[PDB]
């Protein structure tokens, strides 16, 4: 394509949800976007098409524009049947393939947001032990089910050696996923403190070990 | 209406070769573009799309190498035939209909379900099961926050409780997630009275069942 | 190869069932046929406004295929 | 002989400036041009009311005609 | 104005060629037809029409064997190439632009003036001349009306008058008649006070200059 | 063509010639028919055509009609120089060539019409010893320049040997033709009379030979 999609929109329970989709004047307004729906466990769907038409089964609650030079889509009565990853369609002259911006997931917001509670368990005496250190950072109890995590090493950024999970939903209806960093036994001990910082909404969440210390 | 029906399965061993259809209801091939699409599991769509007769002149030049991701059609109807194949061309594959030219239209007006396509000679692998404990009662929050993590596993599924079953009201399980090596890193926590951190020392169990390896290890503050 | 008075000019490849425009530039019906719906109503290749309406078969190109798809090995 | 599909149906034989009608028939323009003033406004084999205005060149059989003028015997 | 020029002449004797051209003024030969016509004297057109190309196959199956009437054209302009021509072909030729199709449209737009096309081997031969009288004053209308017969003779032009030159101012000459053995017959008559019949004979000078054939005759009634 | 044309059409100075074309229904009418002039000594040309139009230089006098299954001329404010054998056009899907009806000469009365002065002209003595006989009818003084010519022998209609004339103008402004009987000796003797009949507008003239008779 040209150019991508916002990765997500949040908004809650019987309001509207906005999604916006960009391009050059070939494609997406002037030469107009189909847009999708794709949920994991389910199967991808037609939503919109040719300005605002709809598939068969499709509600009322769907409308779109290609007002002013961009592609929208609107969807009202929003509900948690809603949630998935949204898809605005291109294809241009240029670029003469079945291209489509990038997707933004929609979150549909059913009960109050929060950001998490986290807990950060430095590497084990086992881990030490087997020569190996992993530094885990659990993260859990947030609403809604999305979150950002960085990792930082005395005082400056990690990127080398960072993995991340999805979240699960907890028996108290919340969400909770998983972050970890591969250290060496070496890199453990030669630092004075670590970090996993958890961007949530308006604010960030951040938890401190000392491989120095002991309890 | 129009609908779609596809195959599932589509687990390979390397080198071997995937034959499939999806079914067509409500139409065939003429007067359309029909084609393919995937996504691999963590990631978006990569592209099987535009179809010209049986095969396509209008591809993504940076997929049509290995084993040229040979999805194309039998006839001009759906179908699928990847020979040869490797662990690193897993994804869920989707079949649909939409516009027609050397273009798109805009329309991808009908859909399939996805096929689990996945390739591996690996053994099943039980995880490394390492305790997880919290520093202080302040930081854990007041309660006690007890964890195991549970890493480098292969396939996906791996049972995680505590205390050999005694321990199963307070205890939550993590997602799996799948790295570039092929394998699962997954972690559990269970929430217990901040009384016995000093009174009773926890196990956690982890069973990975498909390949029955049961590794206990004994959380405590340190 | 497939010669250039056989093809269309928008998926420029061989025409099976052709219909010409009010501009004289022939394409193959069922693609371009929906291409004036789901592209737009106008020309591929002047641009200007055509609908379905205008859009007619061409009987005599239709003729000229069938003398090539009756013995050719283009197929 | 000469195909079928290079020859009118008004003067029955080979074309070389060809233009189509709203039916998708095709025929020479410097004479149907004439017929359709000379003759009057309506088709030669359906019998349609038929302009000036409605017919058009066919672009498509121009290229074929030229594929044969260029090299074959038929001059 | 659209015009046309045409050559004269058209003189030949049998088993000759004619070839000559037809000028074309204010336009060409494509996208009209272009064709000729022939006149036989004392007779109507008879076809030399449409024009497929450089001949035709739309003609008359009555006109095309002798000699196949083969006017057509030269790089389908105007044009006449008549080989191995005989008396029978003598007409009036004209050319002249109309529609097109199969079809003449039905208008032929413009027209030439028409060459005099005429063959034969003879000599000019001089004509039989013989008297002709009154049976009466009654049945002649008073008046005396005498004329003479002057027959079989070629070509057309002859001189008739009488007494050697002396008697013109009452004198006249009849049109002379082409008949279908090439050869024409003209008469006379002359009107004179009804006193003469019985006082003075009349002499009727016949002289046909292509050939200086001269013979006088007596004119009295019996 | 299908149907033929009348002969001839005489009318009056200044008066309107109506000049009449038949054929069927793909001919004539429905398919029109163009109109043409030729007079001996000039060259033909175009009148009408396409209903009733004209080229360059045909002026006002001239008009047409296809009116419900034929098609007509009309010439106006009528002039010797109008008079031609007039032509009226046709092709046919079934006849696929330049046809025409065939012709109706146009005849101008500029004067006073008459039948004509005729008088008959036995076989003469140079004949007889020749071996020869010719009966020749010379008929003068008639207008307007045209007349239908037979020959009877004692009572019955003679077409054997019969050949006519064109009429030439007199020094008087009126027509004469010549008509001729070709005859032997013998036919000439055995026959007890012979006679020239000469058709004009609405009566005939005749003038009677005796074989058997002397003066």
């Amino acid at each position: 394509p040209v150019l991508t999609q916002p990765p997500s929109v949040s908004k809650a329970l019987r309001q509207t949800a906005t999604l916006t989709c960009t391009g050059d004047s070939n494609n997406v307004g002037n030469r107009g976007a189909a847009w999708f729906l794709l949920h994991q466990g389910h199967p991808p769907k037609l939503l919109a098409y040719r300005n605002n038409d709809r598939p068969s089964g499709i509600s009322e609650r769907l409308s779109a524009s290609r007002s002013g030079n961009t592609a929208s889509l609107t969807i009202t009565g929003l509900q948690p049947e809603d949630e998935a990853d949204y898809y605005c369609s291109a294809w241009d002259s240029s670029l003469r393939v079945q291209v489509f911006g990038g997707g933004t997931k929609l979150t549909v917001l059913g009960q109050p947001k929060a950001a998490p509670s986290v807990t950060l368990f430095p590497p084990s005496s086992e881990e030490l032990q087997a020569n190996k250190a992993t530094l885990v950072c659990l993260i859990s109890d947030f609403y809604p089910g999305a979150v950002t995590v960085a990792w930082k090493a005395d005082s400056s950024p990690v990127k080398a050696g960072v993995e991340t999970t999805t979240p699960s939903k907890q028996s108290n209806n919340k969400y909770a996923a998983s972050s970890y960093l591969s250290l060496t036994p070496e890199q453990w001990k030669s630092h004075k403190s670590y970090s996993c910082q958890v961007t949530h909404e308006g604010s960030t969440v951040e938890k401190t070990v000392a491989p120095t210390e002991c309890s | 209406q129009v609908q779609l029906q596809q195959w599932g399965a589509g687990l390979l061993k390397p080198s071997e070769t995937l034959s499939l259809t999806c079914a067509v209801y409500g139409g065939s091939f003429s007067g359309y573009y029909w084609s393919w699409i995937r996504q691999p599991p963590g990631k978006g769509l990569e592209w099987i799309g535009e179809i010209n007769h049986s095969g396509s002149t209008n591809y993504n030049p940076s997929l049509k190498s290995r084993v040229t991701i040979s999805v194309d059609t039998s006839k001009n109807q759906f179908s699928l035939k990847l020979s040869s194949v490797t662990a690193a061309d897993t994804a869920v594959y989707y079949c649909a209909r939409g516009g027609v030219g050397r273009v798109r239209g805009d329309s991808m007006d009908v859909w399939g379900q996805g096929t689990t396509v996945t390739v591996s000679s690996a053994s099943t692998k039980g995880p490394s099961v390492f305790p997880l404990a919290p520093s202080s009662k302040s930081t854990s929050g007041g309660t006690a926050a007890l964890g195991c993590l549970v890493k480098d596993y292969f396939p996906e599924p791996v049972t995680v409780s505590w205390n050999s079953g005694a321990l199963t009201s307070g205890v939550h399980t993590f997602p799996a997630v799948l790295q570039s090596s092929g394998l699962y890193s997954l972690s559990s926590v269970v929430t217990v009275p901040s009384s016995s951190l000093g009174t009773q020392t926890y196990i956690c169990n982890v069973n990975h069942k498909p390949s029955n390896t049961k590794v206990d290890k004994k959380v405590e503050p340190k | 190869d497939i010669p250039d008075y056989l093809c269309g000019k928008i998926s420029f490849e061989l025409m099976r069932e052709p219909c010409i425009t009010p501009s004289g530039i022939t394409y193959d019906r069922k693609d371009i046929e929906e291409h004036l719906q789901r592209v737009g109503h106008f020309d591929p290749v002047t641009r200007s406004p055509l609908t379905q309406e205008q859009l007619i078969p061409n009987l005599a190109m239709k003729e000229v295929i069938d003398a090539f798809i009756s013995e050719n090995g283009w197929v």
